[PDB]
């Protein structure tokens, strides 16, 4: 009848087609009301400072500061060298270095061997 | 000589004078747009004199007036090439820009930053005439990057809108991908020919011109939005309608086509480059015209129209007809700027409504816009002896009668039928039928700015192909002998496109509901190409820009190997040295072991 | 261009659309005529009325705001709030 | 900002997981960190990897262009899922079907351009005939040499 | 799903939102007004056929396959209003929506160009800064323990008092500055 | 159903304050209180003086230097007369007339 929509990484499943949206249980109402309570407490704590006439400046968000501290400063203190990190750091670290080394060395050996035999047309080449 | 070069440079300096006027301001201007429009009117009038005295004799010259920079054997001078290409494209661009700015004095009238808008639009015009009057690759690169940056600043005009910033950065991205090939071309010409000047490039005339012409084709694919580097030109409809009308119809988007036309002595001796240009132009003019058939935003339809016509220009370059391609540039400018201006008149009259499914009944309510839109569509499809007849039909007469990639020819003719299909789609859903826009009618087009600005491009779209194509000198030999099914190819295929799309239009009034097919969803979702590539290619970059490059390498591993392991080594050796228990017995026992290793193990007494 | 909206004009246009709707008689109708309690209209009819408001004034009302417009005066006041009338 | 509101190490004990969930202002049932393979995340939550375009555009957001509230834990790639960038919104056609259609169309067109290059069209004519030894001097041929005579005849 | 005051979507809300989305995508499919009007009545009949379903599991299942019907039969480029998200004029004027606090940063020689406006502005500023502590003590005497459950704000429960957290709703910029 | 009376009262009060704000955005007729502040001049200042300047620059600083302005030599036809010399270009051969 109908083709089932297959969600991918760059195209997620719609809310209208997800089965877990149609849960009418009590515990999902618990989780949704608790998320509403946490979000309402965050909203209230925001706009009690946002609407303040005495405040003049930047409402500091601990979520944003926490995000930047995770993206920059917490990376090395929670690094553990193991199999996956060693293979990915040697695969994406020195793999391209080896690759471009052999490509550029091969191209320049071919070019120098053509030049010292008089084969490469270097006729009007006086800028280098 | 003294008149030609004088008015040549007076045109350009006259364009640069209102930039000094807007940069040296203190007051609120008494209608700076009227000042810039008068300036461009006078620049058009000034540029018509060297054009007339090029029609008279064929007078070409070079003004290498200012010695700028000598890199040991490369003398870069400020050099202006006044040939056929400059002499025709400069007055057409000035005339079109004059109409676009008299349109802009009305369309952008409520904008509080209208003086910045006319400043940016004049800076675009200055950089484009730097591009087309350039004589070396460096000054052409100046004009090239200049029209790219003014494209950025004019797409992202409403910069608070996220999608305008996104489309502007998209257009910059695709143009820099083309600039890779342009700088490849400049690199090849400097290393192999010791020049960026066009004269030494053309006089040395290399036969190993595969690599620089591939670079120039990549540059034109970036700039003219050919296939692979196409979607930014539909994305570039996010800017205002004069931006989509001047830059993205007629003037900037032909700069890649103009770049390949400028290097016609190199493409005329490279059959492989001609084959690549023919295949790429036919692919582009098929794909964009096919995507145009199912769109509903009117500016997107006209953007796929102008990218299809740029693909047709790349086709007629690829069949070794560069002067017909440049004639099609100068032809296409008039009616495509006019089609964008008529669509913008409809958009402004319907309270910023751009979707054609909220239009209709505009045949009589907007009579002048309807008249000029129908004249523009007939010039686009190639009604006989309108302006689009005097190049495009001849293009088909040279596309059939040449040693041609036959699949490229057949897709060019299918695209020619598709042009008629989307033209009558515009006329049907916009002008015909009954209204679909809301109930508070504020339809009005009684501004003399709007009327005169569409009127001059209307006179252009009626007469300019005839005037130009009878004023140009013959630069090739026109094929005028062909069989009667072949002479009647373009006209019959265009009429069949009209008839098939009349069937398509009349099947929309039927009281039947159909499910969308895969051809329809393939055309409506832009060949799936901005959906996949604008989700996939950022993803595999940006994760790699963070997880691989930022986090793993330059926050962890390159941080691990040199400083952290050495620091931990010094910490551990420091703790091994200084963990002594303060016991004199153990220190003298160490001294004993020192003396024994000194005598028996190292022989420091022998 | 773009003539300004007034509460009298928005009221006249909203009641003009509701008078062109066959499930509402024009003499019972007022600005306080509740759709479910006075006019006896379905919730589907209320959704169609809000869609007619969208097609009339040319902008989209979100559904979380659409499902609370249960009289013409609240519709007129929402269009007043989203078009900023009586400046 | 203080230290125990900053991100820390990977939580293992359930009170540490609940303290992390309280720190990032989310439920313990919804707090899932990145799995401790040693990639440098720590206690940072693995938010569900959706774009910001997918959010409710009519909701009263604290940051309207970001579509993001105050104190809500940001995604690790929040600068990547901004609306200027990667969108993971659902598409009407399936992703794999889109990739197959685009790949098949491009491959078929390039195949048929190669076919037409193998079998080109032409006109039933002879070669274009040029005088003066196929224009020997005009094509830069040197006059101190003498080419072969190219002779054309009437027909 | 995601709502400011409601914690979920009822079955009735899901049905009405599906009904509106189906009519909008149908109007995108069925461009002409008489033809859409015909098929809109047919779709209204399809929605009215299962309106009296007291079995909630059967009704939720019918809602689910109706969503599948919708996801199959949607237009790839549906119509979007211009100032609606995804529209061609959406968030266009946000670059012109300069906030009001920047008027505090003006030079006095350009504040003296509009003396009535800033003299009329200072009483708004005074009104807000006297209303602030009253609406803070109104919020803390009405919010339950554990914080507010919903994002719904109360009105002013006295006379003369302003509603709590009112300044950025009232002094928001116009849509067309 | 629709609103609750709490939401009705709040949105009514916010609507009243919003309309008062939008009213107080208006302009007094004395405002803006400003501080106290040749027919073809465009063809003279933007055209004729630039033609003067650019012709002076091209005539006495550009063409005084070699190869700065290099013009293509004029196209010569059979039957022409050279202005510098007076040499008449001889005409072509008589045509083998075709029609
Ligand atoms: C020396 C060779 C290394 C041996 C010492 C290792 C560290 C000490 C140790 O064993 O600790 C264990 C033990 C307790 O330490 P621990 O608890 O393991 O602490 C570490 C943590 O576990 C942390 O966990 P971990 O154990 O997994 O990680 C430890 C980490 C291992 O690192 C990692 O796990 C991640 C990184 C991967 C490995 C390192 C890669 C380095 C690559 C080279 C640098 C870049 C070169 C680029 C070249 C490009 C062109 C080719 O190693 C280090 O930090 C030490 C680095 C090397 C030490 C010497 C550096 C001297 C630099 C001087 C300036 C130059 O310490 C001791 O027992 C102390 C005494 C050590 C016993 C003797 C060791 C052998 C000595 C042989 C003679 C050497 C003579 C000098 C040679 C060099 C100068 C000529
Ligand atoms: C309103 C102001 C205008 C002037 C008002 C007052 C004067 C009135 C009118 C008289 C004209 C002025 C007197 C004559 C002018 C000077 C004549 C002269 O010999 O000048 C010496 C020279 C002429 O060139 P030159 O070759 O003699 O000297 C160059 C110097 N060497 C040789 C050492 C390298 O300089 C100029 O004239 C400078 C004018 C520059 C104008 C264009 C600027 C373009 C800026 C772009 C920068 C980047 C370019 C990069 C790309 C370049 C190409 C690849
Ligand atoms: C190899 C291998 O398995 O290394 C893993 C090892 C830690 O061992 P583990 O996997 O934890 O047991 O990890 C180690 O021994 C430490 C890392 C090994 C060396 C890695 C060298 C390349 C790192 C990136 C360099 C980029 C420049
Ligand atoms: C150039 C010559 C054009 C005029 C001669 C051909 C006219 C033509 O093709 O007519 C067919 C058709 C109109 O007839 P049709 O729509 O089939 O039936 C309804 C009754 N008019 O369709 C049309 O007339 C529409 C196509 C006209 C194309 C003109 C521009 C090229
Ligand atoms: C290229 C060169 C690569 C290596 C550069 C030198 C090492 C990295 C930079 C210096 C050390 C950076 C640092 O701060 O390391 C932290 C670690 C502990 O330092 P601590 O004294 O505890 O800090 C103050 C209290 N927070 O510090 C330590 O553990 C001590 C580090 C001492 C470094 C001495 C370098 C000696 C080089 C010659 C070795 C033979
Ligand atoms: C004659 C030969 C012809 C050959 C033709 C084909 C050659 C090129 C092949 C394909 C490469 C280019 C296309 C892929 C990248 C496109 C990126 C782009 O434009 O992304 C746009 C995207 C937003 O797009 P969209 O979703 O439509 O926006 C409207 C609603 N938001 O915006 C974003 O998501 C923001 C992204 C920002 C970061 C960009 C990361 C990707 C960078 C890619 C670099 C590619 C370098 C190529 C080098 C080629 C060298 C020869």
């Amino acid at each position: 009848s109908f083709p089932k929509y297959e969600p991918s990484r760059l195209a997620s499943l719609p809310t209208t087609l997800d089965p877990a949206e149609y849960d009418i249980s009590s515990e999902t109402r618990k989780a949704q009301a608790e998320r509403l309570a946490i979000r309402s407490r965050l909203k209230r704590e925001y706009q009690l400072q946002y609407n303040d006439p005495s405040r003049r400046g930047v409402v500091e968000d601990p979520a944003l500061i926490r995000w930047t501290c995770a993206r920059s400063a917490n990376v090395y203190p929670n690094f553990r060298p193991n199999t996956k990190t060693s293979l990915l750091g040697a695969l994406f670290g020195i793999g391209p270095l080896i690759f471009w080394y052999y490509v550029f060395k091969t191209d320049r050996d071919r070019k120098e061997k053509l030049i010292q035999e008089g084969k490469l047309d270097r006729t009007f080449n006086i800028s280098y | 000589m003294n008149l030609f070069s004088s008015l040549t440079l007076v045109t350009l300096i006259l364009l640069t004078m209102p930039i000094a006027a807007i940069n040296f301001n203190t007051h609120k201007f008494t209608n700076y747009p009227l000042y810039v429009k008068t300036t461009i009117s006078c620049a058009f009038i000034t540029s018509m004199i060297p054009t007339m005295m090029f029609i008279h004799t064929g007078q070409e010259m070079i003004i290498s007036n200012w010695h700028w920079l000598t890199i040991q054997t490369l003398k870069l001078s400020l050099s202006f090439k006044m040939d056929f290409f400059s002499m025709m494209f400069v007055p057409v661009a000035l005339f079109v820009t004059w109409s676009i700015m008299e349109f802009s004095m009305w369309y952008m009238h409520s904008d509080p930053n209208i003086n910045q808008f006319f400043k940016y639009l004049l800076l675009f015009l200055i950089t484009m005439l730097i591009l087309v009057t350039a004589n070396n690759l460096f000054q052409l690169f100046i004009g090239w990057e200049g029209v790219g940056i003014m494209s950025f600043l004019l797409i992202g005009w409403w910069y608070g809108r996220t999608d305008a910033n996104t489309a502007a950065l998209q257009a910059i991205l695709y143009n820099r991908i083309g600039d890779i090939g342009f700088i490849l071309a400049m690199a090849w010409f400097l290393i192999n020919l010791n020049t960026w000047d066009l004269q030494q490039i053309f006089m040395l005339n290399p036969n190993d011109s595969n690599l620089p012409l591939m670079g120039l084709i990549l540059a034109a694919t970036g700039k003219s939005a050919q296939f692979g580097l196409h979607p930014w030109l539909p994305s570039a409809m996010e800017g205002p309608t004069p931006v989509s009308a001047l830059l993205h119809s007629s003037t900037m988007v032909v700069a890649g086509i103009f770049l390949l036309i400028r290097f016609y002595p190199l493409t005329e001796n490279n059959k492989f480059g001609q084959s690549i240009m023919l295949c790429l132009g036919a692919m582009t003019t098929l794909f964009t015209a096919m995507c145009a058939l199912t769109q509903n935003d009117i500016k997107k339809i006209i953007a796929f129209s102008t990218s299809s016509q740029l693909g047709l220009m790349m086709v007629t370059i690829g069949i070794n007809q560069p002067h017909l391609a440049f004639l099609h540039i100068c032809t296409h400018a008039f009616f495509k700027a006019m089609l964008f201006m008529c669509s913008g008149s409809i958009i402004h009259s319907l309270n910023d409504e751009q979707d054609i499914r909220k239009m209709g009944g505009l045949f009589k309510a907007m009579p002048f816009t309807t008249t000029a839109l129908i004249i523009g569509s007939l010039a686009l499809t190639g009604m006989p002896f309108l302006t689009g007849f005097y190049s495009k039909d001849l293009i088909i007469e040279s596309a059939n009668t040449s040693y041609t990639n036959a699949w490229a020819l057949l897709m060019t003719l299918v695209a020619t039928s598709f042009t008629a299909i989307y033209s009558t789609r515009i006329i049907f859903f916009a002008l015909l039928g009954q209204p679909r826009f809301p109930t508070l009618i504020n339809i009005n087009e009684n501004n003399p700015f709007l009327i005169n600005s569409i009127k001059r491009l209307l006179i252009g779209s009626l007469f300019a192909g005839f005037i130009i194509s009878n004023n140009i000198p013959p630069m090739t030999i026109p094929q005028m002998t062909m069989p009667h099914y072949l002479k009647m190819t373009a006209l019959t295929v265009t009429i069949l496109g009209f008839i098939l799309a009349l069937e398509i239009s009349n099947t929309t009034h039927y009281l039947k509901f159909n499910y969308p097919s895969n051809t329809f969803k393939f055309s409506n979702l832009l060949g799936y190409y901005p959906t996949i590539m604008h989700r996939l290619t950022p993803y595999m970059n940006l994760t790699m820009s963070q997880k691989s490059a930022s986090s793993l390498l330059d926050l962890i591993w390159l941080e691990t190997i040199l400083p952290k392991t050495i620091s931990l080594a010094q910490m551990k050796m420091s703790t091994t040295i200084t963990s002594q228990k303060g016991l004199i017995k153990l220190y003298f026992l160490s001294f004993l072991i020192t003396i024994l290793i000194s005598t028996t193990l190292l022989n420091f007494h022998e | 261009d773009a003539p300004p909206l007034t509460l009298e004009g928005i009221k006249d246009r909203v009641l003009y659309v509701l008078k062109l709707y066959d499930k509402i008689d024009p003499e019972k109708l007022s600005v306080n005529s509740h759709f479910m309690k006075d006019l006896g209209l379905d919730s589907l009819d209320q959704v169609e009325i809000i869609m007619a408001m969208e097609d009339e004034f040319g902008f989209e009302i979100p559904d979380i705001d659409a499902e609370k417009l249960m009289c013409p005066q609240e519709i007129v006041d929402y269009i007043a709030d989203k078009k900023d009338v009586y400046e | 900002i203080t230290k125990d509101m900053l991100p820390g190490p990977y939580p293992k004990t359930p009170e540490e997981r609940a303290a992390a969930a309280k720190k990032y202002n989310m439920r313990v049932e919804d707090y899932e960190p990145y799995p401790d393979d040693g990639m440098g995340y720590g206690d940072y939550p693995k938010l569900p990897d959706r774009s910001q375009q997918e959010r409710d555009p009519w909701y009263d957001w604290d940051h309207p262009d970001l579509r993001l509230n105050w104190g809500e834990p940001m995604h690790w790639d929040l600068d990547m899922y901004i609306r200027n960038r990667v969108d993971t919104s659902p598409t009407p056609v399936n992703w794999n079907l889109m990739c197959k259609h685009l790949f098949g169309f491009v491959a078929f067109m390039l195949f048929m351009f190669w076919v037409g290059e193998t079998y080109p069209t032409y006109q039933p004519v002879g070669p274009k005939q040029y005088p003066y030894n196929n224009l020997y001097l005009e094509r830069g041929g040197d006059p101190n040499k003498e080419p072969e005579p190219v002779v054309h005849y009437e027909i | 799903a995601f709502l400011p005051s409601a914690a979920y979507l009822t079955h009735q809300q899901k049905v009405l939102q599906l009904y509106k989305r189906a009519l909008r995508h149908l109007e995108s499919r069925c461009v002409h007004r008489d033809k859409y009007r015909y098929f809109a009545c047919l779709l209204r009949a399809r929605f009215d056929e299962h309106k009296n379903e007291k079995d909630m599991v059967k009704a939720t299942q019918l809602l689910r396959e109706a969503e599948k019907e919708f996801w199959h039969g949607q237009h790839p480029q549906p119509y979007i209003f211009p100032e609606s998200p995804g529209g061609t004029s959406y968030e266009r004027y946000e670059c012109y929506k300069v906030p009001e606090w920047c008027l505090d940063d003006w030079h006095p020689s350009e504040k003296a160009m509009y003396p009535d406006y800033f003299a009329k502005r200072e009483q708004w500023k005074k009104l807000r800064r006297e209303s602030w502590e009253r609406e803070v003590k109104q919020l803390q005497e009405e919010t339950p323990v554990g914080g507010p459950r919903t994002e719904a704000l109360p009105p002013a429960r006295k006379q003369g008092d302003l509603p709590p957290l009112w300044w950025h709703i009232v002094t928001r910029p116009r849509e067309r500055p | 159903s629709g609103y609750t009376p709490d939401e009705k009262l709040r949105l009514q009060q916010l609507r009243e304050l919003r309309r008062r704000w939008l009213k107080d955005q208006e302009l007094s007729p004395r405002e803006p209180v400003l501080p106290p502040r040749r027919h073809s001049i465009f063809a003279f200042t933007h055209v004729l003086i630039p033609v003067w300047i650019i012709h002076y620059y091209l005539k006495y600083h550009v063409t005084t230097k070699p190869y700065t302005i290099v013009e293509k030599k004029p196209r010569i036809f059979p039957g022409d007369t050279i202005l510098e010399t007076g040499e008449v270009i001889p005409p072509m051969k008589e045509f083998p007339d075709q029609h």
